[PDB]
């Protein structure tokens, strides 16, 4: 079986990055942009799409939620929700590469709530090319991974309630 | 009794101001000084608990005991809660800057709650004994 | 060249913006980057050194040396000086916050000086090659 030209992605540079390492103060939300450029000589893609997914939903085993209450079930699943939907993002990704074209897109990594463990991040995209107006896209991986650091800043360990009785 | 001494070591303490009257509702600071001349530094923890002892006596007898305990608990906070007083050489003082501040006017009198953990042979030695705060 | 890495060790450096152009007499800050992959944390020290490099070449030559040493010597300084970089664990990383200020128009490329000591194995490794400060 012969398929058409396939493109290709090359990641030509990051911007606030070394190999892609960062540091993250524990709060705080930073951006940065993401070049890449399409080696293809003849065709190029029409189709993108981002799917970051990091350390923590991929180091959890299928069967998390067998043997827990609702409480906790609730607040770690909370956790993870709003990691897989609010976490790292993509605003003004772009729509069509042209062959040769050093297209760069923005990326907004926000990590206001997330726990103790967040050292690591592999955003994965998979490109594709329409086909022939047949019936399909050929689509494509791409797998760049981040090792992003968290230290830690202000926390409340403790707490308590002490109803007032007096008036002052 | 003003001076409280602790069991199985060798360690004192003293308020420096241990009679201190002040309007309610005003923070107000106590020196409490530590003397250690034993072996070796400590790493004694100073916290004071906000809740209520639980009772064991004739009801009169039970709801004064409960009325004590309640004034003990919600009456006074330490703004430094879970203090971790640094290190106490041998053959030397330190002075503890212990900051708190009143909600409920009476007289604590020899005030409990206030009672440092020793973390070495978990001590709970009642230190807070050396106080006479008095909030209006 | 911009990215400096070290030698017999793992521990790679690098600025965030290694070209900077600021008013002379302000001061400003330059991010440092510190990547650490290798075996174990390390407790690096940075400091700048305001002292002129003694001389080792004819009149001309030496001269022009000395003019470039003096410059170098008395050009900038790092307002955070001896500054103890406290723990890089292993596979992490870790931004040394520099903060300088100039006195002295010019242009300070690939500024020496700014030295970086290891002290597991009195490393002198040239943390400076990667900057790049211009001032007028």
């Amino acid at each position: 079986k012969i398929l058409p030209e396939q493109p290709q992605l090359e990641l030509l540079s990051t911007s606030k990055m070394t190999r892609n390492s960062w540091m993250m103060l524990d709060g705080t939300k930073t951006d940065f942009h993401i070049t890449v450029r399409n080696k293809s000589l003849s065709c190029a893609i029409n189709h993108i799409k981002i799917i970051p997914m990091n350390n923590i939903e991929q180091m959890l085993k299928p069967d998390y939620w067998k043997k827990m209450p609702p409480d906790d079930l609730y607040i770690m699943e909370k956790q993870l929700d709003w990691l897989s939907k609010s976490c790292v993002r993509i605003i003004k990704l772009p729509t069509v590469i042209k062959p040769n074209e050093t297209i760069t897109f923005d990326l907004e990594l926000d990590n206001t709530a997330v726990p103790f463990n967040f050292t690591g991040f592999d955003l994965l995209i998979e490109y594709g090319m329409s086909a022939t107006d047949e019936s399909c896209i050929y689509l494509k991986k791409l797998s760049i991974p981040y090792e992003v650091t968290l230290r830690r800043t202000i926390e409340v360990p403790s707490m308590d309630i002490i109803p007032l009785n007096e008036l002052f | 009794t003003s001076l409280v001494n602790s069991k199985l070591s060798n360690v004192k303490f003293k308020f420096i101001n241990s009679n201190i009257k002040v309007i309610k509702g005003e923070k107000f600071t106590m020196r409490l000084q530590i003397i250690n001349s034993s072996s070796s530094p400590l790493d004694l923890v100073v916290y004071y608990n906000n809740t209520i002892n639980p009772i064991p006596l004739t009801l009169e007898n039970q709801y004064q005991l409960h009325n004590k305990y309640r004034k003990i608990a919600e009456g006074i906070i330490l703004l430094s809660n879970d203090y971790k007083i640094p290190v106490v050489p041998p053959r030397e003082t330190y002075f503890a800057d212990l900051r708190f501040i009143g909600i409920m006017s009476g007289y604590y009198g020899t005030l409990s709650g206030l009672k440092v953990l020793d973390l070495n042979t978990n001590e709970l030695i009642e230190v807070g004994n050396g106080a006479s705060v008095l909030i209006q």
